[PDB]
């Protein structure tokens, strides 16, 4: 599977 | 010097190598400061530390030479790793700055836990956490005291531990902000005082995943003695052969507390917190499996590593990574004078 490659940090 | 500049932070003085520009004071304490920069060789962000009265005393010091110690025995990237240390001194004699250089990263755990995440995030989040744990464990170093504020993430979706083995006050997250008290992730074992194993950090990342779907602190007791009854009420009053192993006293005052019966895992982290419907029982499951009282019934490291929930991620190339060293817990019992400690710590510093 693919790894997440973002997260949505404030 | 002609490789040094000086910078003004609030009172302080930063003199680095000219690589680093555009510092800015990001955290401060009493035993250090620390500032973001640039990284010119990298064209990367950095964190400098500066230790602050690293010669103080002895205790200072050896806290001083402890800390580049820890560091050299890791290399992971899931745990902070020293970039770059250095001073600004030329000699043993004028000796007196010690600056180590870290990666930059964007937010700690503090951040993540507002966000409502996916399966995907959540699990990798986690997965890294667990490499990373394992990697410092192979190292010798069990932690104790991991919480959202010494865990930091990218906006990439990468995460790295810091401060293991730091005392709760030397420590990088100390001196920043957002800052959580470690009282609500500490295991039982350890606020019982039974001493402790390995998996003393497999209840705190329980505390923090849970703290991740709940969107609030799992035990947030207002003492040690409140944050015993918030474990007892919400997970259950332990085992007889649990209580058995505890001192005298303390084994009666935890003997004569109320019987709970707890709530189950499915009470305590309802569907509603979660997205899909293996994916939540997964978590739930994990959940259950890392948030047991007794240490001799939770779950270890490599078990969840293997877990439905994190295992999706694995790869043994991060798992399996060995430390470039192992620990030598008899640098905890050693002594020096503060000048010993000062070459010492000026040796691994121009190493």
């Amino acid at each position: 599977v693919v790894r997440p490659g973002s997260l949505d940090l404030p | 010097d002609n490789q040094f500049y000086s910078v003004e932070v609030g009172d302080s003085t930063f003199t680095v190598l000219k690589r680093y520009q555009n510092l800015k004071p990001i955290g401060s304490g009493a035993q250090g400061i620390v500032c973001a920069a640039y990284d010119a060789v990298l064209d990367r962000n950095v964190a400098i530390k500066k230790l602050s009265r690293p010669f103080q005393n002895q205790t200072h010091a050896k806290r001083a030479y402890r800390e580049l110690v820890l560091m050299k025995c890791v290399n992971h990237k899931n745990i902070i790793s020293l970039l770059n240390v250095f001073t600004p001194q030329k000699t043993l004699e004028e000796f007196q700055d010690v600056y180590l250089v870290m990666e930059l990263m964007d937010a700690n755990l503090c951040q993540v836990i507002q966000m409502e995440l996916d399966h995907e995030r959540m699990s990798y989040l986690l997965y890294q956490m667990l490499c990373g744990i394992k990697h410092l464990h192979s190292a010798g170093i069990i932690h104790r005291d991991l919480k959202p504020s010494n865990i930091v993430v990218k906006s990439d979706c990468t995460l790295k531990i810091l401060d293991f083995g730091l005392a709760r006050t030397a420590g990088t997250s100390f001196m920043m902000t957002p800052y959580v008290v470690t009282r609500y992730y500490r295991a039982p074992e350890v606020i019982l005082g039974m001493g402790y194993k390995e998996n003393v950090d497999i209840w705190s990342v329980g505390c923090i995943m849970g703290e991740m779907v709940r969107h609030k602190i799992l035990f947030p007791g207002r003492d040690y003695i409140d944050q015993w009854n918030k474990v007892i009420e919400q997970l259950g009053t332990p085992c007889p052969e649990f209580m058995k192993k505890l001192q005298p006293t303390v084994r009666n005052y935890v003997e004569n507390r109320p019987k709970y019966a707890g709530l189950t895992f499915p009470k305590l982290f309802p569907d509603s917190l979660f997205p899909n419907k293996l994916k939540a029982s997964q978590a739930r499951d994990l959940l259950s499996k890392m948030l047991v009282i007794d240490p001799a019934k939770r779950i270890s490291v490599d078990d969840a590593l293997q877990h439905p929930y994190i295992n999706v991620w694995y790869d043994p190339a991060e798992v399996e990574a060995p430390p470039p060293q192992i620990y030598d817990k008899q640098l905890d019992e050693r002594e020096h004078t503060i000048e010993e400690w000062k070459e010492l710590i000026y040796k691994e510093v121009m190493n």
